[PDB]
């Protein structure tokens, strides 16, 4: 029936359902065909579409993150052994109830975090997350005075097509260079990020120069911010400053060439730890430091 | 107390060493990248010698040669070298009675057989040598002792039981056995005339020979009367104290630090392998003793002299020695192993507890394990080694060749598989 | 009843807020303290081999002896005069060696399991059980969860890599030898030492029986070893609730260096670990041993010489003082590994809550 | 050059060579001294007439003393001393025999505007006051260092093997005024019997001694009033080689905590050289001393070091006989003694 395909149809769409919101809607769609009454073999037919999906996946984390939430859900769903019906029939259900779940949580964190932006401050933002710009855009809908610096990041070209998506709404920008992001740390009141995952220990899985800025922020005293909605928790604890999952390159030194054509290589994904992260923003309250992880202490119960 | 002569056995211990020492002398042979008189010469001025004696025969005039090129032929030398040139092949004891003929030896002198690498300072040895010669008149030679690696299991070559005084430290008993290589014999007997008069007997086989002697003017005079006395150890301590002139001492010295006489190939292999690491605190690489040496000292004890030349993305071992003028292909792999001066080395080669002396080519694509190649040696393509294959002088092995453990080639061009010239016996080819 | 008071060398006017005796040889005791404990005391009093983990292990062994060798009074119950003599063994225990967060909750759970059980059962049935229960709880909390940690390492260490270690700890060395043999990688491992004993040594000594490439070394020499190293492990001994790392002694200098160094620091603990105290610097509550370790010049440990050194007390102020149980600061150490699998360091009491 | 030339005349080069590298001359102080009694051997007893042929010749002298021992920086520094002297003398000959030589101050920049007699009475009397430069150093430590270390405060030392440090100590705690607590790191491979004499000398006049391992130097950080270094040679950026063993860790743990860091110097002990890698610079140790038995010592592959280095980043000042410098000036006080062109030998 295919999970890949039904992930791969969303192109044009996206926005409104997000990326793991819409692999979670998949993984309902897939369970409640071949009958969710036997446990044997739905579940392990569900482990080998979620180990084919992360075997497709080229650079992407919360698919995997996502998968987990869902899982802990269905057997939760039993636990109070009920009818192995009406548990079933709720299970089903909470597949549509979990992609509205996201419109909810948005309506909730976007009058919850636009307090943090005070009167008339400048902010450098860095990364897109759904729930950052959300917060930058009812923030604008709540009359607030506000400026913003564009940062250069290069993964797909992300600073021009941040740059394209502020100037639809209404708010004075310029480009910064993520080379020079340091000489701009003094007229910038507060420094911005969405992150791609954030991690057991409490520090962030994000972009191509995330752990740079946070580093100089510690170093100029300035908050260093990260906003997302709250399903990007992976069981996850990268040990060192440079080690992540990767499908591609880790630091790759290429042979002498003339017609240039071995070069780009660099890593695409950086962690930062925990101490630099001075504000975290999600649906599940106003928390930060040790939250996190009892977060995914009380989801494992281990 | 002043004014010290030394007298140096050499071509002593010659086919000990079974491919090599066939056209070069015994003593010729380096040990880290220079010469192992060198070593002895260095002990010899840290000792404080005024004049110094070479015993030369074999190969002879290639000794006499490196002497004339010797940083000691200069006037500024605290000693000065003259070489003792006899018939081809004698034991000690005949060259010590040519010695008394010719009548040099005054008060206390100096005799080294083989040559011996040693950090222990020697003005410490010469005061408790005098010590015990104030002592009591009738007293003869020092023999100097160090404390085992470990235990000498693995030592077979050298199994010199030692019966020494707790008071006096007064040597009473030399006894070798195979033991351990050869399972023959268990018995050890000891003569009891000597029981009561040191009462505090102890019998130790953990201990290192050295051969370094402190010598007075009574040995000479005891060699041309008892002509029977060949060696110096085995028949000659054990024939003075065994009751041959009553009331005669000799010495035996104790001392914590490195001592061991080169004698053997594993023995030689297991010194290199110390000297490499920091065993000999001043005897180390980086100080320079031959002058020309310019060898600088890196951590995880790497030796590299000026001059070195190295491919990029090569990896380098523990306990490395490479020489001047030395280049190193790519996908080199360089492991507890010795390197010689002005070495071109290949592509792709993995080395691992070798060596290899001077001026020495390796074909690319070729794996060494723990093997020996002595200088102006050619290694070939393909070439596959094990353990204790020493090769010897100028042998050109060919492409494509294979050799199994402890598998010997020959230095001259007789008795053992292998010789010099293009495919060594893999089709029948040498004079 | 036991020695008390008079102790070797000067009060000292700096570091006094721990005691700094004790009966290393016996003289005038009670005769009724089993031998297995009268043993154990003279065993950590000159202890060389354990670090934290065993000791514990060692203790709980002896308790089960002790209750094989309990038999119940005619007259007086189970709970009557055992925890009184448990009381004895502890004061004994404290004179020798003071105790692990181990020991602690090892002495804990026995006392809870006297309370479960009332005096009505018959008394060989009673043992039987309790023993049986002794051995899953050390099975569970200690060898079980052993395994545990070792798994959640292996995930976590990268193919050819070089470690740096430090101490005597039995769930690091189990670690490295699971590294060696088992799974088969190029692990370059080396060892660092101090001065009052060899773990370290020890350690390496017992991975060279294995085979491993091992170099060895000492605190003055380590801004030279770094410029290499790519992982930090230290043998924990208590994790408090603060967060804080209280262990061993060259532990926190290793951890500030890597820390500066780029190369983060990790650390394998046990449920059994953690405690509830709090303190915040080295000087709070430490482990004071005597300088008679400290009085030879080292090389090995019994030497014996003729040295510089011999006078202490009638020395006109010369303090040769010493610690063993240092803390290491916070934010320093990165990953934590146990019987819940992981967690940061500055989520320390997740543990204690969650009982 | 070689030593053909001066072999009857001059026997004492060889003999200095020989205490280099078999270790027989011990400590900078002694190397120096024995460096000066050889140019004034080397003046005394030759014949030059010409000036340029004289000063090439001492440059050679010196390239090839350096080459002999690289850790005699104070054999290398006395040199350049004395060639920065003569050189001084000369320009000023050079100008008499000629005939605004006067600009402002003495600057630098070379690169801009281009340019009988009792000489070798003054190259003999420039060695003599090099001698009581080197004689008295501690007179010109004291008067400056002495005023900045207070009551109740405990110092921490690294690298008790200097007499300079120990003698400046000394002379603090004859001050009744002045009461200070001194923990000692050991330096278990090779300071230990040095630390063990400078905690006798200590207790000797009276000083509170503690005696600390070289693990528990972070045991103690929060409590440290100030850190001392017994330096060997100081060096252009600042940096120091210091007398062995537990420095380097110690200065890392001061600046962790902001505990300051005093080093303890001499102008002869101060290089013109700048240390460009430590892997070069710094002398290592002999294992043996650290585990006994060979064959395990296969296996056991033991790293040992003497010589430590510390960066510039650490330490605050360097107190000398001329008075106490920054880091980031030190480099002046040394142009001011050797000559930009007296470096490459």
């Amino acid at each position: 029936f295919n999970i890949t395909e039904t992930y791969l149809r969303f192109l044009e769409e996206d926005t409104e359902m997000t990326m793991p919101i819409a692999a979670i809607e998949a993984l309902v769609t897939l369970l409640r065909i071949k009958t969710p009454e036997t446990a044997a073999e739905m579940i392990n037919t569900i482990k080998s579409s979620t180990e084919e999906l992360i075997k497709s996946i080229p650079n992407s984390v919360s698919l995997r993150a996502g998968c987990d939430i869902f899982m802990r859900f269905v057997l939760r769903n039993l636990h109070l052994y009920g009818d192995w019906e009406n548990c079933k029939q709720h299970l089903i259900e909470n597949g549509q109830l979990f992609v509205s779940r996201a419109k909810k949580s948005r309506n909730k964190i976007a009058e919850i975090g636009v307090d943090f932006i005070a009167d008339d401050d400048i902010i450098l933002v860095h990364g897109y997350s759904r729930a950052v710009f959300s917060l930058l855009n009812h923030a604008a809908n709540k009359f607030i005075r506000f400026r913003c610096v564009v940062t250069e990041s290069r993964p797909s070209k992300q600073g021009n097509q941040l740059y394209t998506l502020l100037e639809q709404k209404g708010i004075p920008v310029t480009l910064i260079v993520d080379s020079a992001v340091g000489a701009v740390i003094d007229k910038v009141d507060k420094v911005f990020v969405g992150a791609e995952g954030v991690a057991e220990s409490g520090g962030i899985i994000n972009l191509v120069g995330t752990y740079s800025v946070g580093v100089l922020a510690h170093n100029a005293r300035k908050p260093f911010y990260v906003v997302t909605e709250s399903h990007k928790f992976v069981r996850m604890f990268p040990l060192s400053s440079d080690d992540l999952p990767m499908a591609g390159p880790p630091l790759d030194f290429t042979r002498r060439t003339d017609d240039l054509e071995d070069a780009l290589r660099g890593p695409t994904i950086d962690y930062t730890a925990q101490e630099y992260i001075t504000a975290l923003i999600t649906d599940l309250g106003v928390l930060t430091p040790s939250a996190v992880s009892e977060e995914l202490i009380k989801m494992w119960y281990d | 107390e002043d004014r010290l002569q030394a007298v140096v056995l050499t071509d002593s211990y010659e086919t000990r060493f079974m491919p090599l020492t066939a056209v070069k002398p015994r003593c010729l042979l380096p040990l880290a990248n220079v010469p192992l008189i060198e070593y002895t010469l260095e002990f010899l001025a840290k000792a404080g010698v005024h004049e110094v004696f070479l015993i030369c025969s074999s190969h002879a005039n290639q000794i006499n040669d490196y002497i004339e090129n010797s940083k000691w032929n200069l006037p500024w030398s605290p000693f000065k070298i003259t070489t003792i040139m006899s018939p081809e092949a004698r034991c000690t004891g005949d060259v010590m009675r040519d010695l008394d003929n010719r009548g040099i030896i005054t008060g206390d002198f100096i005799l080294v057989s083989g040559d011996v690498l040693t950090n222990i300072d020697f003005s410490k040895m010469l005061e408790f040598h005098k010590k015990m010669h104030l002592q009591d008149k009738d007293h003869i030679s020092t023999m100097c002792l160090s404390k085992a690696s470990t235990y000498p299991k693995t030592r077979t070559i050298e199994p010199a039981a030692f019966v020494l005084d707790k008071s006096t430290s007064r040597c009473i008993y030399y006894q070798d056995l195979p033991l351990p290589s050869s399972r023959e014999k268990t018995s050890i007997q000891i003569d009891p005339e000597l029981l009561d008069n040191v009462d505090e007997f102890v019998i130790r086989n953990d201990l290192i020979d050295c051969r370094i002697d402190i010598c007075t003017s009574h040995v000479p005079l005891i060699f041309q009367e008892n002509f029977d006395y060949q060696s110096l150890r085995t028949d000659f301590v054990k024939g003075v104290i065994s009751s041959d002139i009553l009331g005669k001492h000799i010495y035996a010295y104790l001392t914590d630090e490195y001592a061991v006489r080169v004698e053997s190939w594993q023995t030689y292999d297991t010194i290199s392998q110390d000297f490499l690491g920091r065993w000999c605190y001043p005897l180390v690489l980086d100080s320079n003793i031959q002058d020309d040496q310019t060898y600088s000292y890196e951590s995880r004890h790497i030796y590299k002299e000026k001059d070195v030349v190295l491919a990029q993305s090569c990896k380098i071992g523990k306990c490395t020695a490479i020489g001047s003028g030395t280049k190193i292909g790519e996908g080199t792999k360089i492991e507890n192993s010795v390197i010689g001066r002005n070495c071109q080395i290949g592509e792709n080669i993995r080395i691992k507890n070798s060596f290899i002396w001077d001026d020495c080519i390796i074909g690319n694509n070729s794996i060494i394990d723990h093997s020996l190649i002595a200088s102006n040696a050619t290694l070939g393509s393909n070439v596959r080694l094990n353990d204790g294959c020493i090769i010897g002088f100028n042998v050109k092995i060919d492409d494509n060749m294979d050799l199994d453990r402890n598998t010997k080639i020959s230095a001259s061009p007789q008795d053992l598989d292998d010789q010099t010239l293009a495919v060594s016996i893999v089709g029948d080819k040498g004079v | 009843p036991g020695i008390s008071s008079v102790i070797p060398t000067v009060l000292e006017q700096s570091f006094d807020n721990s005691s700094l005796i004790s009966v290393k040889e016996l003289l005038l005791n009670k005769d009724l303290i089993h031998p297995s404990i009268l043993l154990l005391t003279s065993h950590l009093a000159h202890y060389k081999i354990v670090g934290s983990i065993p000791r514990c292990i060692a203790m709980l062994e002896v308790f089960q002896i002790v209750i094989k060798d309990y038999q119940t009074p005619k007259g007086t119950t189970l709970s009557r005069n055992l925890t009184s003599y448990l009381s004895h063994q502890i004061d004994l225990l404290k004179k020798a060696r003071p105790l692990s967060v181990t020991m602690g909750n090892a002495i804990r759970w026995l006392k809870q399991e006297i309370s479960l059980i009332d005096p009505s059962t018959p008394d060989k049935a009673a043992k039987k059980d309790l023993c049986e229960k002794i051995g899953q709880f050390a099975k569970e909390k200690i060898e079980l969860a052993d395994q545990l940690i070792i798994d959640n390492a292996s995930t976590q260490i990268e193919e050819s890599t070089t470690i740096v270690t430090y101490g005597s700890s039995k769930v690091l060395t189990e670690l490295l030898l699971h590294n060696a043999i088992s799974l088969k990688k190029n692990i370059k491992v080396i060892v660092v030492d101090s001065r009052p004993l060899f773990e370290g040594r020890k350690m390496a000594e017992t991975l060279r029986n294995a085979g491993v490439n091992v170099m060895y070394a000492l605190i003055t020499s380590l801004d030279t070893i770094f410029n290499d190293v790519d992982y930090v492990f230290l043998g924990a001994h208590s994790i408090l609730s603060n967060g804080f790392l209280y262990s061993r002694a060259g532990t926190a200098m290793l951890a500030m260096s890597a820390k500066r160094r780029n190369i983060p620091v990790l650390v394998c603990c046990e449920s059994l670990k953690f405690s509830q105290r709090v303190q915040l610097d080295s000087v709070t509550f430490n482990e004071l041993a005597d300088p008679n370790d400290l009085v030879n010049i080292d090389y090995e440990n019994p030497v014996e010489r003729r040295g510089n050194k011999g006078a202490l007390l009638n020395q006109f102020i010369k303090e040769r003082k010493f610690e063993k149980k240092k803390l290491a600061m916070e934010n320093k150490p990165k990953g934590n590994k146990i019987g819940g699998k992981k967690g940061s360091e500055g989520e320390s009491k997740d543990a204690s809550n969650e009982e | 050059h070689p030593n053909a030339a001066t072999s009857d005349v001059n026997v004492t080069i060889d003999t200095f060579v020989a205490k280099l590298k078999r270790r027989q001359v011990q400590g900078s102080y002694a190397i120096a001294l024995e460096t000066l009694q050889l140019l004034m051997r080397f003046i005394s007893a030759a014949r030059w007439n010409h000036v340029n042929d004289l000063i090439e010749q001492i440059r050679d002298l010196g390239n090839s003393l350096e080459k002999a021992h690289p850790t005699a920086f104070s054999c290398g520094n006395v040199i350049r001393r004395i060639l920065a002297v003569l050189r001084d003398e000369v320009e000023e000959d050079t100008m008499s025999t000629t005939v605004v030589a006067e600009p402002l101050i003495s600057s630098m920049f070379n690169l801009l505007q281009k340019p009988k007699t009792d000489y070798r009475q003054v190259a003999i009397q420039g060695i003599k006051d090099l001698i009581d430069e080197i004689k008295n150093i501690d007179e010109g430590i004291q008067q400056i260092a002495i005023d900045l270390i207070h009551d109740h405060e405990i110092l921490l030392t690294p690298t008790p093997d200097s007499k300079t440090v120990l003698k400046f100590l000394i002379t603090a705690r004859e001050r009744s005024n002045r009461t200070f607590t001194v923990l000692v790191t050991e330096g278990f491979p090779n300071n230990t019997k040095n630390a063990h004499e400078f905690a006798k000398k200590l207790a000797q006049h009276n000083i509170e001694t503690l005696v600390v391992p070289d693990s528990a130097v972070f045991a103690l950080m929060s409590r440290v009033g100030k850190v001392i270094i017994g330096t060997k040679a100081v060096f252009v950026n600042g940096g120091t080689i210091s007398s062995n063993s537990g420095v380097s860790s110690v200065c890392e743990c001061a600046r962790e905590f902001r505990t300051p860091v005093f080093a303890v110097a001499g102008l002869y002990k101060l290089s013109p050289l700048y240390p460009f890698d430590v892997e070069k610079f710094v002398e290592f140790g002999g294992s043996q001393r650290i585990l006994p038995r060979m064959d395990p010592r296969k296996r056991l592959d033991t790293v040992n070091q003497i010589t430590d280095y510390v960066p510039p980043e650490n330490i605050d000042i360097y107190i000398t006989n001329v008075g106490g410098f920054n880091p980031s000036f030190i480099y002046r006080i040394a142009w001011d003694n050797y000559k930009q062109i007296d470096v490459h030998l």
